[PDB]
């Protein structure tokens, strides 16, 4: 338990996903356009991910885990779902989390957001956001999901598995606009391609 | 993590519980609830309550509570069994920041 | 806002345009006669593209744009159109601009025009305009335009998007016949093959 | 900026508002008015009216006015409506700029 193994590519997954709901314009999904830079070295996680118009930054704070993968697509009304795919889970300690969104193109910018969101859905942990640009208009972020994470379950060899316990989920929100709550839902046209 | 169950046909009241850490006000936050297929119920935006989103069928149902932070329903139907949620947002000038999410499931005698 | 995102190629494209009446011979579009070379790194956009018989090299000061990319084609009567796609608008200052047109073929010379043109539409930016030999006969310069600029709307990828608010469009001009108003029209044979 | 509407066949003024910054005179101007297919209505030559150019529809139905620097029209019909634009040239030894243009819409009865 003590320990992750540190090796090359992983057979076994597991879940996190967020969404972010941005105001410029984005079609379909366009399969092989997301790419990520994970870490662990520091004894944080990280993952870095570039997309459609903007770099997401994530970063989990005394976590024992490591980005194995990720998935990314966009689905209607200008939503881009970011699913995440960490080795396994060692403890049950509600770890805080970092997130910047950067936007690249289309609404440029120096920061415009750097306040934390509380998420007392149990009151636990409390997550950063830093949004440099204009272009966002919702944040969520469902950290332990308990919904159907799997995209195509599963990939060819690969093994994955969801959390199950209610006690575990939280979510982390942000909206500029007017009441955008649920911001978009996963089972539609999202093609959900792998990120990478 | 809360359950009601209720008779046939019965009224039913949806908590959500929020413990109010910073004893803040409802005329700095607002409140929604709504049902499984993401339809709202009720809101009351900065401390009025609004109705311009909810969907006919539940116009005029549901009442609201100052002290007590409770949804009251009536006119239950069988079909109406289902998932709930209390989406609390605190509107600052910068936007809104969810603060509060409780989440419940009602049924009726079938 | 504040900034632009410094790419290497955008999906993201805008509009304005010019067209050049010249005294030689221009039949059709050559596909592939066009080359363009685009900076930003002074402050002031700029963009020299070379053509069927003519470097036509423009400058925006002040601008917060850059050239993205252009297309040029031919028309009836021995006219030039050059349309010019810029990343983005983030402000409405109404900046001037300089254009230099220097015949490279057929009628070269020295310096044959070196005025400014004043542009009272609004009154408000005013444009240089220096013209090398004799091939010319008409000049139009239309910026912010809300005509349909998108050639083939649209290239396979990329998306497009025009001004639509009269009070920023902008028309200097400058002819040396008699009476070539409106010295020519869009949707005909014109080819409008990529500049580059 | 300039939208004109006319009772049923009712004359028409289009006027295009040269500030005239530099207190020129009509004799150093040349003005075109013309319609959305750029056939010409009536020009002004370095003061003195020239009728070269004029489809004969338009021919004669329109006058000139010095101090309103407005073009009189009449005669209108109800496929008449459309754009008009007062192009302003400054006819220079060394060649024409372009110092005015003005859009204006007239519509007809229907
Ligand atoms: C400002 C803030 O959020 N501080 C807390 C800190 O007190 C706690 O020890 C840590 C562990 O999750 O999470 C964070
Ligand atoms: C000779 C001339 O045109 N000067 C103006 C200048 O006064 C103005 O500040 C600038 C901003 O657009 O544009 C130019
Ligand atoms: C990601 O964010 C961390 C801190 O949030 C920062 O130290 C790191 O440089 C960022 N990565 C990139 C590629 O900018
Ligand atoms: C392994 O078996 C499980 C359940 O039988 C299945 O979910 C998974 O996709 C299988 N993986 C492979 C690589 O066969
Ligand atoms: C384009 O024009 C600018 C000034 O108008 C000049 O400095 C520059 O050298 C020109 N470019 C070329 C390739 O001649
Ligand atoms: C994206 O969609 C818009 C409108 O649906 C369309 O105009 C544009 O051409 C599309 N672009 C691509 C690359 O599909």
């Amino acid at each position: 338990t003590i320990c992750p193994p540190r090796q090359d590519y992983r057979y076994w997954y597991f879940a996190a996903e967020l969404t972010i709901g941005v105001n410029y314009d984005i079609n379909s999904t366009i399969m092989g356009e997301c790419h990520m830079s994970e870490s662990y070295i520091d004894r944080n996680a990280n993952i870095v991910l570039t997309g459609y118009g903007l770099e997401i930054n994530m970063t989990i704070m005394d976590t024992d885990q490591r980005f194995v993968a990720a998935a990314e697509g966009v689905g209607k009304d200008n939503k881009l779902s970011v699913l995440l795919f960490t080795t396994q889970r060692l403890d049950k300690v509600h770890h805080n989390i970092s997130v910047t969104i950067t936007c690249m193109e289309m609404n440029c910018g120096t920061t415009k957001y750097d306040s934390d969101l509380p998420e007392s859905i149990h009151h636990k942990s409390s997550c950063d956001i830093t949004i440099n640009g204009s272009c966002v208009t919702c944040v969520n972020l469902e950290t332990d999901p308990t919904k159907i994470n799997p995209h195509y379950l599963h990939p060819k060899d690969k093994y994955l598995y969801r959390n199950s316990e209610y006690g575990m989920r939280g979510s982390y929100g942000v909206t500029f606009m007017d009441e955008l709550n649920q911001c978009f839902l996963d089972i539609k046209e999202v093609s959900y391609d792998i990120c990478y | 993590m809360l359950k009601i169950q209720a008779y046939f046909n019965e009224t039913a009241d949806l908590p959500c519980q929020f413990a109010n850490s910073q004893n803040q006000s409802l005329s700095e936050l607002v409140v929604f609830w709504q049902d499984q297929e993401n339809l709202v119920l009720n809101e009351v935006y900065l401390g009025k309550e609004k109705f311009d989103s909810v969907h006919s069928k539940y116009m005029g149902r549901t009442s609201f509570d100052s002290d007590s932070w409770t949804l009251r329903l009536h006119n239950l139907q069988i079909k109406d069994k289902g998932l709930y949620q209390c989406i609390i947002h605190h509107k600052k000038p910068t936007g809104m920041i969810r603060i509060h999410q409780m989440n419940s499931e009602l049924s009726v005698l079938a």
